[PDB]
């Protein structure tokens, strides 16, 4: 078991620090859909 | 009508490909003069005659 | 005369989930047979905090309570073919020429 | 030549057993694919209560029809049978097959022992018949179809009694009313009507085309057939037209007769040649 | 089996045969003889093409011709392979036509698309490939059936009766595309076609039931809906208990009605040599099961 | 491409060549000499200043 440092940003926020993260570069190019952009229905 | 086998077969530049848009997007909307797009392997490349 | 002036190819980016900000959320195990198993379960077991209250008001006992999470499974699938002519050039390398 | 099928449920010793006990069995799939989901598996996706039979009959032609192999864990292993190889089958429809039988599949009218159910959905396979079994099935379908409009008197009624019972070798068994309700299927009311209509339209034009051939060569084949029509003719006596809709009427005549390619017709899928003891399965030549 | 077939070429092949014959390599060609080793001219249908004569003379003699799959051309041979029924095989489509997943492929002449370019490939010296069409099993029997109708229908009738219906009927729209069936002359294989219908006809419209005969008028009497709308308007300009109930007479009726509707069928359904299940998302190529 | 699920269809390899041709645009600007410099330019006459 060991551990690889690897540099991310972080945000600060009410005593918790959270990873910000974005998969665009994931699926550009690819033939699937991001799942992170969707469709929403209002009636 | 382009060699598409020798652009297969000889060394290439390994370069950052930078499209705005999807790249089936612009090749599917006709951004480029020549194109050839095949599925799978295609064995075009092997025979050298 | 015409002039190819270059030929270029595209280095793509490499990804890999562990070293992505969502592995976070993770917690991963490679297990090597997983192929063989048919339900997977985890078992909690969590503490519930109590208040001791007035002699009059009633209460409960639950000092522990088990919970039981059942692994749910998602196989993933991608091809990759190679021609005939390929497997050829690669496996029966003549001796040939350049 | 094996496809993968997990199942998004949670499975139990009983339905691994359950399972188990059909490792050579007939398992339709919609498309091929190398990972399928259980849902896929078996007729099941396919029932509803709008079109029945005839619907199933024509989805079931082309599914593509594999046999179960394994199963690993939560994951069901498929094989496709390639055509002219032998291969080991299990019998699970109504009858007993027998060497050099030609065998048919044709959607299940029964159903306890094999049904595998989780979450409203169950493991429906096909059954695999004999070919003159299958034919006579089908026919007496279609004819208690026919008979759907004048369920009104008692000899039809004992007609309709006698057509649901079918014997063949050493078993009987009623086939299924198509008639729920007073009222026929939306598909078994089509067939029905395309067969009623292909019929009306042949003998209302067969006249006009036996003239306009024989005005061509006059032989003796056309000279019997002008003959039988008037015939017919007499016996409908106990009692011009546009190009378009000439054409309108040939056009519908051929379409209609398009509507029963399935009913008309039959494929073999398997042939048996060896037979275990039991009867409960039997090693088979693919035909496909 | 002659697994495998040399075909030689007379021609010496520039680099643009041997570059266009490579771009080839999977597409369906057919030879006349089934032979281990055969000459240029013997490949394709241009050996037969002869617009003077119908387009159902080619019909003919293409659904008895052996169909091949075209592999690696060298210097001067194109080594063409016999596929095998129930393996699985990559084919190319050199025709127009679409194919979705799941379709069974039949063989059929080429007809007119509208360009009109068509596509000529190796003309060597005045030879030709004349590729036929792979075209799935609903575009091929409705071709065939408004073939059958033209010749059933323009009988007897003069050129100017003629003129619009079968302009009409030429013309085939199938999935979003338009094509249109090239010389439709009646030709005495037709004439035997035609002859087949008249007697299936007359044997359908003798041996059914009265039941099968009866039916539509009873559910008009019961039921309204715009299929049988269309049905009653079918038989308009032309238009009880039974007397006899008899399953046995049912039963032998139905079982010979059936072989005379088969019978007719088959003067319109084709012989289906592929069957699909891959399709590259270009519409060039398929994965198929070889059938015959 | 992204590996897929179960009963999903999945992403064909696929590639994609393009041709990019350069485009000419010459350019051209006159400029004229008289004949009195011509032939002064080359003639001299007795060299006076």
């Amino acid at each position: 078991h060991s551990l690889t440092p690897l540099s991310m940003d972080v945000i600060r926020l009410g005593e918790k620090t959270v990873i910000m993260e974005n998969l665009r570069r994931v699926y550009k190019n690819t033939d699937t859909k991001d799942p992170l952009e969707r469709n929403v229905d209002l009636t | 009508m382009e060699n598409w086998s020798a652009l297969e077969l000889l060394p290439k530049v390994g370069i950052p490909t930078d499209f705005l848009t999807h790249v089936k997007t612009s090749a599917g909307e006709e951004m480029f003069e020549a194109l050839r797009i095949y599925y799978g392997d295609d064995p075009e490349r092997y025979n050298i005659h | 005369f015409e002039a190819i002036f270059g030929t270029f190819c595209n280095r793509l980016e490499w990804v890999y989930f562990l070293t992505s900000g969502l592995a976070a959320a993770a917690h991963a195990i490679k297990f090597h047979d997983l192929n063989k198993l048919t339900t997977g379960k985890m078992l909690f077991h969590v503490q519930v905090p109590r208040v001791a209250s007035g002699a009059g008001l009633p209460t409960s006992r639950q000092t522990t309570i088990m919970v039981t999470k059942y692994s749910e499974k998602s196989p993933i699938t991608i091809p990759f073919e190679l021609s005939a002519a390929c497997l050829t050039y690669l496996r029966e390398t003549f001796e040939g020429t350049i | 030549a094996n496809i993968f099928c997990t199942f998004d449920h949670k499975l139990s010793i009983a339905d691994v057993g359950k399972l188990t006990k059909l490792v050579a069995a007939v398992v339709p799939i919609p498309q091929r694919l190398h990972l399928i989901k259980h849902y896929q598996l078996g007729l099941h996706q396919f029932v509803d209560h709008t079109r029945g039979y005839v619907r199933l009959r024509g989805l079931l032609r082309n599914m593509t029809l594999t046999l179960m192999r394994r199963v690993e864990g939560n994951q069901i292993l498929l094989h496709v049978p390639t055509h002219g190889l032998l291969y080991t089958v299990l019998n699970t429809g109504p009858v007993t097959w027998e060497k050099g039988d030609a065998l048919c599949v044709l959607p299940p009218l029964f159903h306890r022992e094999n049904l595998l159910t989780l979450g409203q959905w169950e493991l429906v396979l096909p059954w695999i018949v004999p070919m003159p079994l299958a034919l006579e099935i089908n026919q007496r379908l279609l004819i208690m179809g026919l008979f759907s409009l004048d369920r009104s008197y008692e000899e039809v009624k004992a007609a309709v009694q006698q057509l649901q019972t079918i014997t063949f070798r050493d078993a009987t068994f009623t086939i299924p009313d198509p008639v729920i309700d007073q009222h026929l299927l939306i598909d078994m009311k089509t067939a029905c009507l395309s067969m009623s209509m292909v019929a009306n339209l042949a003998s209302e034009l067969t006249m006009t085309y036996v003239r306009k051939l024989a005005l061509e060569d006059s032989s003796m084949l056309l000279v019997k057939c002008q003959e039988l029509l008037m015939r017919l003719d007499r016996e409908r006596s106990v009692g011009h037209v546009s190009p378009d809709d000439e054409i309108a009427r040939l056009s519908a005549l051929f379409v209609m007769l398009r509507q029963l390619d399935d009913l008309i017709r039959e494929q073999v899928v398997f042939t048996v040649c060896d037979v275990s003891p039991d009867n409960k399965s039997a090693t088979c030549i693919f035909k496909g």
